[PDB]
């Protein structure tokens, strides 16, 4: 019966040290993913939550017909 | 082109005022982009000087630049006078 439908204990074991070396890379990152959004939420300095600001290509630099602009 | 000036005809005939109205505006439409005095209006809405002229600093590369007004550099409006 163990030889026809089974196999040795080794495989489910180093099965089980994969599956859980995964889990656990997966949990580090969620948790390091959920520290980084709350950083950049309230600083604003990283790549995320950068809400637009006005162009500065539309200004236009040139004489006013009044020298104070 | 046959029945056309039938249609013609008729509406000369019985509405004038139509006609009329429709030979108007088609001209005003089309006119404008067959006549060659368009760019001229434009230029002269372009040489009309509502703003002052604010002098340029001088770093000695402008030859098309006048340095005063009399100098024959510069725009001309002699097309203007003949105009
Ligand atoms: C000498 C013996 C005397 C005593 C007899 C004891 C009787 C025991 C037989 C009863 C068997 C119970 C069923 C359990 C089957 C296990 C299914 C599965 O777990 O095994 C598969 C193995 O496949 C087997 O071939 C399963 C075949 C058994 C199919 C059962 C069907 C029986 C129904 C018969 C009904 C009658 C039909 C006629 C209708 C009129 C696993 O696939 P695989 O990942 O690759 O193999 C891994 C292990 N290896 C690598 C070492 C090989
Ligand atoms: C491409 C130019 C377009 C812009 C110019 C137009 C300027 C403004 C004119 C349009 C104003 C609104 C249009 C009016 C539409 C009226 C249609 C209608 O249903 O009226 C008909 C009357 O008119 C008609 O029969 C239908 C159209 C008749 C001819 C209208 C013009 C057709 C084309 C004429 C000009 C062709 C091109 C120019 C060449 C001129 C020839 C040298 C019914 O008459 P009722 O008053 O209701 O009846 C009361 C009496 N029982």
């Amino acid at each position: 019966i163990a030889r026809t439908f089974y196999d040795g204990p080794e495989k489910n074991y180093e099965k089980t040290m994969a599956i859980l070396q995964i889990e656990a890379e997966k949990a580090e990152l969620r948790l390091k993913e959920l520290e980084v959004r709350r950083l950049m939420r309230a600083r604003g300095d990283g790549p995320w939550y950068q809400y637009p600001t006005i162009d500065k290509a539309l200004i236009d630099h040139s004489p006013k017909t009044t020298p104070d602009n | 082109a046959g029945r056309i000036a039938s249609f013609l005809k008729n509406a000369w005939a019985k509405e004038p005022v139509l006609v009329a109205s429709f030979a108007i505006g088609g001209l005003a439409i089309i006119l404008p982009s067959l006549s060659p005095y368009t760019n001229y209006a434009i230029r002269i809405n372009r040489a009309t000087p509502y703003n002052y002229p604010v002098p340029l600093r001088d770093d000695g590369n402008m030859p098309d630049v006048p340095s005063h007004p009399q100098d024959p550099q510069g725009p001309s409006l002699e097309w203007l006078k003949n105009l």
